[PDB]
């Protein structure tokens, strides 16, 4: 849950 | 000469990717996996920069953002192979440097799946699916993720309507022979479902296996519960 | 007001069915399980010959109209459960005589399966499912099963229209408050095509840990290629 | 697939 969360975050 | 929705999202339409199979390596099941698990991975980077240009998808909070994902991500890349197949006769166009034919499926070991998403292919050519019906079905398809761990149930609810108005307001503008066209292409998204329940099982069967090497974010998704 | 196809499903909707417990025999997990798939075999023959009403459906080859039952028949059951449970909560409606809150189903090893069908009332619910509605989508789901062997694909796809057109139909005269309503009843087939399968999937499994009796119907249904 | 085919065909 942490790769997606980094993407989405930008 | 369309919907805003509809334009929005024919131009936030992802840029064409590659498999770039090895030529180092001799052909091989293993080398096949390997390949399609590398070309999903770099989608789905891909994926997740285009979701955030879905009209509104931003708005949703990161937690159902990455609800809908995790839930729908596969259907999103099945879709993307489906359209790609759509000028082409039982092959599939998992990228256009990498086509998939019958022999090539079974020798990959997915026969049974490639066979099922040709299923899809069959109905969206017999419909003549255009892009413009595509990207929007794709984007439904995300909205309409069925995802159980949804926090803001009505903003969600909110994200799937604007959607399925666009689709609604498209098909009355371009296919007015037509009364049921919209709703032929929603009834579409059941085998589009089962398919990618199926293909994501399968793969975790793979990775669970550990023949087949992946990569940080595929995996994520994965695991993804 | 509305629908001829629609008011006909209305008349040869079955008449409810019943799970007939045995109240000797103690609570157990295999109990619950027996009488599930009891009440299912059951079910089905009453859903076979249901389908018989729906309009265009019989003239279909035999061969065709027992891929679209082997291939729709859990999803029929699971909509029948869903709509009998709309005016309950947190409960799944089975049967007047057997009704399941969320300790019925952790007993019987049935958690999962029953909190996705209880997704599925919480969108009707939702949505204010009404019967014509139901018994409308029950046709719908039945004619757009997705079997891989077809034979008259062209039959199928005009009976779909029928009764898409029938849905929309109703709609139309009885919902004008929301243009967009049967394009939301049919985005609500997917989540249906998930549940089924993992429903079917879940009592095949029962079926080869043989310690649950199934009669020669239900485990056909389990057993066909599909 | 033979009780399925039996109950349809039955009518």
């Amino acid at each position: 849950h942490k790769i997606l969360h980094r993407l989405l975050q930008e | 000469p369309y919907n805003k929705i509809v334009s929005h999202l024919l131009v936030a339409e992802p840029e064409k990717i590659y498999a770039m199979p090895d030529p180092t390596v001799p052909d091989s099941d293993i080398k096949a996996l390997t390949t399609l698990c590398d070309l999903a991975d770099r989608e789905l980077v891909v994926i997740i920069g285009w979701a955030k240009h879905i009209p509104g998808f931003s708005t949703l909070s990161l937690a159902d953002q990455m609800s809908l994902l995790q839930s729908a991500w596969m259907e999103i890349l099945i879709l993307g192979v489906v359209y790609r197949s759509l000028s082409f006769e039982d092959e599939l166009v998992y990228a256009d440097d990498y086509i998939m034919d019958e022999d090539q499926s079974k020798l990959a070991g997915l026969l049974d799946l490639n066979n099922a998403i040709l299923q899809l292919v069959k109905k969206y050519k017999s419909m003549k699916l255009e892009k413009e019906e595509f990207v929007t079905l794709k984007a439904i398809a995300l909205a309409n993720s069925d995802s159980m761990h949804i926090e803001d149930v009505e903003a969600v609810q909110k994200l799937q309507d604007v959607l399925h108005e666009a689709l609604q307001d498209y098909e009355a503008g371009q296919h007015m022979e037509d009364p049921r066209r919209a709703g032929k292409m929603l009834m579409t998204l059941p085998l589009l479902r089962q398919t990618s329940t199926k293909a994501v099982q399968h793969f975790y069967n793979i990775k669970l296996e550990g023949k087949v090497p992946m990569h940080k974010l595929f995996l994520e998704m994965l695991e993804a519960k």
